[PDB]
DNA sequence: GTACCTACGGCTTATGAT
DNA sequence: GTACCTACGGCTTATGAT
DNA sequence: ATCATAAGCCGTAG
DNA sequence: ATCATAAGCCGTAG
């Protein structure tokens, strides 16, 4: 049986092809500026168990289990991205503490997954806080047998701090990373007024930041890019000349590369170029560099102004490169080309959301545990019938049955606010002195211990009662008023500031 | 080129022999242990292939064992290999190389495909063994009415409608058509909310006469917002809203939930009343509303239980039906035995291959790469 | 500083090298005839909790699991080792069940490690069972930090069943596989005889088995073998003559091959020689192989009787080939070449270890138990002082110290042996009606819920009593004569027996 | 050849420049990163090299680079790296493969071992860290004289002996001894169960003119079976016997032990009462037993406890010490930064080599491979 | 994503020398 | 135990042609 | 002297 | 024409 098909399905194919690539490998998105690669790595050490105050683990484990139950798509990437998050040099603020071999400048591979150690951060834990309190929803394995969370309810955004550069089938986006503390404060200032300006936003984050310290020149570029989304920004390293206090001769000091450039490559290719007669002024080429930083001299011609060959230099050398800005993420599941306000809002909204979904939570919680504790306090009040009863009933269902259905005395020293004290899914058939119990209340006194009955166990009843009284009270004040939220926002975000506070590293000198 | 890979056939008549082009090593490995030699080749494959339009160089080449070995690269000479068979992976990637091998070898010689030459496997996706019973089954649609078959293999509801025992072909068609109409509203959902769209299988129906009088809007709209805070367990709300846009009435309501922070309204049109999909929904409701099903009695095969929903009812069945299966899935050519693939791929009486044309000279191709058909085909909305 | 050394140094360090790898790599045990490797891998696939009865798991999570806690030793020659245990043409008793490409005897190599799926077999269990009732020794890790098993409690001799081929530094051993039938046998003979000699115990096992069938002809090696340790044995393969009921032509007919042979390689070396002229008598050469068992035919050419041409190829080709048989073992850490008679002796002193001790655990688990069960008995016979000493007491700890500072009436419906009732490090101060308590006693007492005061958990707790009565009596007799344990060993080796029975493979052919 | 592998210094004058051999890559890329551009040189290793006798052939060779690099292969015209050290592993795949170069030099090239070249360095073994305090650690013997010290880091013990605050040299000295003495033990342990030897520190002295009256020896053995009675907690018996194999008398106990399922013997001959390990026992025994340290009273720092046991008390001192300490024992050379491994391996300030000599000509290589040696060498007993 | 090197013993198989 | 091939876009850098 | 053609790099994937 | 020397393979290890 072979029925005849048409040519058109190369169409089909390659249109799904494009279309999952999209989606699901390179755009991010810009509720959390991660990758599903990162989130499966993330929510596996969160699974396993791996602290930043525990003991190292080795990286086979973590390799082997996110191949097995999440990331099915081999391990040489896995561990190339694995080694891209320990580099201090690639990232403002790394994610992965590790110990070992993980490579350097020079372009030199770090080691085999047999030998490296790896943990989480302190920073780790600040960004899947609060994950088991049903925060977000959860999407199945390859197989349908596992649950993987959608988003990360973070309390940072990741895309505005660190960024990240892929190319899909259709789009390509790269975004430079930036300083902590101005996007705290001008997240703070966005939440003061939602009808600020770009020049209010502009006015707070002068510029971008990287690991290592720069010189930007223009300035028409970054402020297109932050009003449009595209823009060119040119990146200068920092020397200096150096004369002897006596006849001597002129020597240039290195501090510094510009961003994602190689040392080896850069000597090799300066080199090539004396050696072809391109460049003048050059006579030797030395290295200085060590472990209190880097350090390249570079020997001036005899009778050079050396200004001449800098100048040239930068129009030729690596030291001076531009930048392609381009800030395309995903929304709705849509490539769409977002400003910082559009980013600002959503992440605003996202950081609304979780808290008042962990704010549901533990309401729910708080009164299931109330709920059990008051009806404890009840068979804690009369218990010698509750001790005669269970004494002539032979069977426990019977002795429940019995205890379901006979009233009680609510005595005098038993006996809050007129509601939300009790489950919503509660019949009012109970609880109306008067009081009724249920088959749930009655296995949970069947399931009480002798230990309960001191002059202390009635006193911390008592006690969490009216914490538990105090806090659905605070819970429902906080669910009431939208303000209160906003202040728990901004005092969070204030402390979050406090934290994880730095110095600027890069440098913006407008032309 | 000519050894080290390709492990040709005793017979050298070509016409009468296969080739085969799979992944190198964990396809070859399993293929060659379960090929036949007689009329049987194969030639791997490692990793993937230049594209020919993205980077056009006649001088440019890295392996050419595929053309060297097929012809002399000027084909009406030699013909060797007349058959020709594609077989890949069900995965994106596969499809993607496949896709990359197809706009090869039609860039490259036409005369080989306006012959009839070239054939593409289809590769079984899914083993269900349930015990004895064994299923090979290929596709998602196949799998999706084998376990519409299982669930329906003989059950008789008993409903206090005019049929004491309804069931058979009529109730098939129900469950088929129930299924269609969840479908079309899971595609949907994008734009509205589901809940309603849920409701409004036994809510009354509706029409655009009912614009005259106020009240009977009112009523329906009430009795809707009702039930939604009936079937409301989560922390949502639901509120009314009669809109008047004409000059006299043109009565038009409006739906108002409250999700967690936001309100959302949901007006009423003459667009949507009248969209066939609305009335589609419309009809299956007259349709489902008009069985009187709630005291219910069907047994698959040896056990029944009355329930208030017919979905739920569904939903119990398709579980008993779904208690003691089992499915693996293959999500590789090197994953199955060597018999298994032979028998199930290569097998000249159990194989199904396919055939492609030539219909027309379309420039398919020319829109491939240029960043401009790949910026404005994503219109898959 | 740079002190002088005598080259003699060179001594010391291929001497310890030597003695590690010979104790620690090549030389398996006769108690359990595995490798150290295997081991680590069988206690990981324990550990771990991959049943027979459950589904399969990836390969990549056991390997990184066994480098990272075990076995730091690289990953192929565990992928090797785990690959070998479940090729069937390989060992008479697969262990790995697994499931994938793992190759065949074409040569041809299995896949890579993030395809197979693999779990533990019916038969695997029986050589872990009772590993966590204390049966024997934990040795640390390289690092001190886990715990490994010295050796494995068995049921089964698996040096004896399968054996295995290393080589050392100094020496080289290799086993034949066998039959269970026969070792259970010869096992049960010796158990009947202590003094049975040589002949008496070749009786009951004829020779080996191997996985694929094949003919012995030499007996005078297989008796020297079992008698010292070595000698030599030949291995002749299954073929046969056919000629057509018309005039046709003879045709030869291979059902199976020797042992350890490559099937291409056979066939490209026949070919060679064929086109050599070497041999003669040969035309053509064709293949029938298939799913239902291997058929290889050879076309004799026309006017031949074949049987020489048969001849001269099992004197050439290696379809007859020998084998070096040489047993060589750890006996207490020492290379020492041992006979049938001595393995059989060491494997029945194991498992009365094993025994002893499962029973000694047994016995001491069911005293603790049955000792913790009096005094709850004790506290449910008076209940109700025991509610006013809780309802006036308001520490708990006072509670305890009252409970033990009183000592009780022992009511006549609470009211066994003289002795075995009572722990070893138990005080005569206690259970002098008369009895005390303990801090112990007097925490499980207040441990105890309200669901234990109905008119079954009486009759239980006294059903477990005398249950655990009876056990520690039965304890206590197969402690005391040596003959019950004797038959529990023949009782368990029969139904061992009688569980894993096979039927016979090879053919031996005396001449 | 002399690229790819290679990395030579700037300066060219032999004599002034450096050689080192380690594992290719795992090794080779820290050592790069972290070594000087002045006089240092470094050569990857591959695996393995073969024997010199196993299988000795002029024309067999498969990388010959060493040679090829050092010298022509004949050597006084040219000398190059007059200095050469072979940093290595700390396993036994690492003494194995020294042992391998070291022979292979030794057969190659004798001069340049005559001449005092070949060095061997000494790489860490252990990292303790204690908060601020870290040190390195390279050999067990260090280790454990480390781990001593840090239990010992100024304790003061109060037993009421003739000093009432005896602490120092002295104690520490009794504490080396003690330790020294229990390795004795352990090491002899493979003859004679441990738990008679255990007890003889406490149990009196014995001579052998105590063979004179039977009363002396039946006291004594009881006393001692009936401590072992006392200190068994495990599932074990133990009888005594006494036994006359003289003309008259020569008294000699027999200690009965019933283990699991089998009795076992152990008389006490006068060769081994004579036994320097037993003589020694009996000295260490009384120095024990003059101390009276029942009641004693030891602080370190802030917490004392009185014990029963002296070794009793020595476990819980090193607990104490061992409380808070962190230690890292790297087992490869590509474990550590570049900066630790030079500072720590190669720093010509810091570094700890090793210098090999040409002492005696003799036929170790020879008994190398023969199998007869090695058949007649493990005669470790 | 993948092709060739070593130890270690005991066995063999093949090929030039006495 | 290890060296060279591809897609995919956006950017650049270098080099021969108008 | 000023425009068209050949490369390299960025991150997942094989 | 009959004995001494050079290989390849088997499985853990690097």
């Amino acid at each position: 049986i072979t029925p005849v098909n048409i040519e058109e399905e190369l169409k089909s194919s390659y249109l799904d092809y494009a279309m999952s690539v999209i989606v699901g490998r390179a755009l991010p998105d810009v509720r959390d500026g991660l990758k599903p690669v990162h989130r499966r790595v993330l929510y596996a050490m969160n699974v396993l168990g791996n602290d930043w105050n525990k003991a190292y683990k080795k990286s086979a484990r973590v390799v082997g289990d996110v191949i097995g139950k999440y990331h099915p798509h081999g391990d040489s990437a896995v561990y190339d991205t694995i080694v891209r998050m320990a580099q201090p040099f690639s990232l403002r603020y790394m994610l992965v503490d590790g110990q070992g071999n993980f490579g350097s400048i020079d372009g030199d591979s770090a080691a085999a997954m047999r030998y490296t150690e790896i943990r989480l951060a302190k920073i780790a834990h600040e960004l899947m806080a609060d994950l088991e309190k049903e925060t977000v929803d959860f999407v199945d394995n390859y197989d349908g047998t596992e649950k993987i969370p959608d988003v990360m309810p973070t309390k940072i955004p990741n895309l505005l701090v660190n960024g990240s550069s892929g190319i899909a089938v259709g789009m390509a986006t790269n975004i430079p990373p930036h300083n902590l503390t101005e996007v705290i404060n001008g997240c703070l200032a966005y939440i003061d007024d939602e009808d600020i300006s770009i020049e209010g936003l502009m006015e707070h984050i002068p510029g971008p930041d990287f690991p290592t310290a720069a010189i930007i020149n223009g300035r028409r570029g970054i402020e297109e890019a932050y009003r449009t989304g595209r823009g060119k920004v040119y990146i200068r390293a920092r020397a200096e000349v150096e004369v002897d206090a006596k006849t001597g001769r002129e020597t240039i000091i290195v501090h510094e590369i510009p961003y994602q450039v190689n040392k080896a490559r850069l000597i090799e290719k300066i080199a090539e170029l004396v050696k072809e007669k391109r460049v003048e002024g050059i006579s030797a080429l030395r290295d200085e560099s060590d472990k209190d930083g880097m350090r390249i001299v570079i020997e001036v011609k005899r009778d050079a102004v050396g200004e001449v060959v800098l100048n040239n230099l930068y129009s030729q050398t690596q030291l001076q490169v531009s930048f392609g800005i381009n800030m395309v993420a995903l929304h709705h599941g849509q490539p769409k080309i977002m400003n910082l306000k559009d980013i600002i809002a959503a992440f605003v909204r996202h950081r609304r959301e979780v808290v008042t979904r962990r704010t549901i939570f533990e309401l729910r919680k708080a009164r299931d545990r109330a709920h059990i504790l008051e009806a404890l306090a009840v068979a804690l009040a009369n218990i010698d019938p509750i001790i005669e009863l269970i004494r002539h009933a032979p069977t426990p269902a019977e002795a429940k049955t019995a205890l379901v259905a006979n009233p009680w005395q609510l005595g005098n020293v038993a006996a809050a606010g007129d509601d939300a004290a009790r489950p919503e899914w509660l019949e009012p058939e109970f609880g109306v002195g008067l009081y009724y119990l249920t088959e749930q209340q009655a296995q949970a006194i069947l399931d009480l211990r002798l230990q309960k009955l001191t002059g202390l166990e009635h006193e911390k009843l008592l006690d969490e009662y009216k914490e538990l009284l105090d806090q659905i009270a605070e819970l429902l004040r906080i669910l009431g008023s939208a303000d209160r939220l906003m202040e728990v926002i901004r005092e969070e975000l204030e402390l979050v500031r406090e934290q994880f506070g730095d110095k600027r590293r890069t440098e913006i000198t407008a032309n | 080129g000519l050894p080290g890979k390709l492990a040709d056939c005793q017979e050298r008549d070509p016409a009468l022999s296969e080739l085969y082009l799979v992944e190198g090593d964990s396809a070859g490995g399993s293929a060659k242990q379960g090929r036949n030699r007689k009329n049987q080749a194969i030639l791997p494959l490692k990793g993937k292939i230049l594209n020919v339009e993205k980077a056009r160089f006649d001088k440019m080449l890295s392996s050419q064992e595929v053309a060297t070995l097929i012809t002399a690269l000027y084909n009406p000479d030699k013909l060797r290999y007349h058959s020709i068979i594609i077989m890949t992976d069900a995965d994106v990637d596969g499809s993607h190389i496949r896709t990359l091998l197809l706009t090869f070898f039609y860039r490259q010689m036409p005369e080989i495909v306006e012959r009839g030459h070239v054939y593409i496997a289809q590769p079984p996706l899914y083993k269900v063994k349930k015990g004895k019973q064994e299923q090979y089954i290929k596709d998602d649609e196949a799998m999706d009415q084998y376990q519409i078959s299982i669930a329906l293999d003989g059950a008789t509801l008993h409903t206090n409608a005019s049929a004491p025992a309804l069931a058979g072909e009529a109730l098939e068609k129900l469950v088929s058509e129930y299924n269609a109409t969840q479908k079309m509203i899971n595609r949907m959902e994008r734009r509205y909310p589901k809940a309603m769209l849920k409701e409004l299988i036994y809510q009354p129906t509706l029409t655009e006469a009912d614009l005259s009088d106020e009240q009977t809007v009112t009523r329906w709209v009430n009795a809707l917002v009702s039930e939604l805070n009936d079937k409301e367990q989560h922390g949502s709300q639901w509120k009314f809203d009669v809109h008047t846009n004409a000059e006299q009435n043109l009565f038009e309501p409006i739906v108002r939930v409250r999700t967690h922070g936001v309100d959302t309204d949901y007006p009423l049109d003459h667009e949507f009343i009248t969209g066939g999909e609305y009335r589609r929904i419309c009809t299956l409701g007259e349709k489902l509303r008009g069985l009187l099903e709630e005291d219910a009695f069907i047994e698959r095969g040896e056990r029944r239980q009355p329930v208030a929903s017919f979905e739920q009812a569904l939903d119990w069945l398709v579980k008993e039906s779904r208690r003691g299966l089992s499915i693996q899935r293959y999500k590789g050519l090197g994953e199955m035995n060597p018999e298994q693939l032979w028998e199930t791929t290569m097998d000249p009486e159990s194989r199904r291959m396919l055939r492609v044309t030539v219909k027309d000279a379309i420039a398919a191709d020319q829109l491939f790469t240029t960043l401009m058909g790949d910026a404005v085909e994503p219109r898959r909305a």
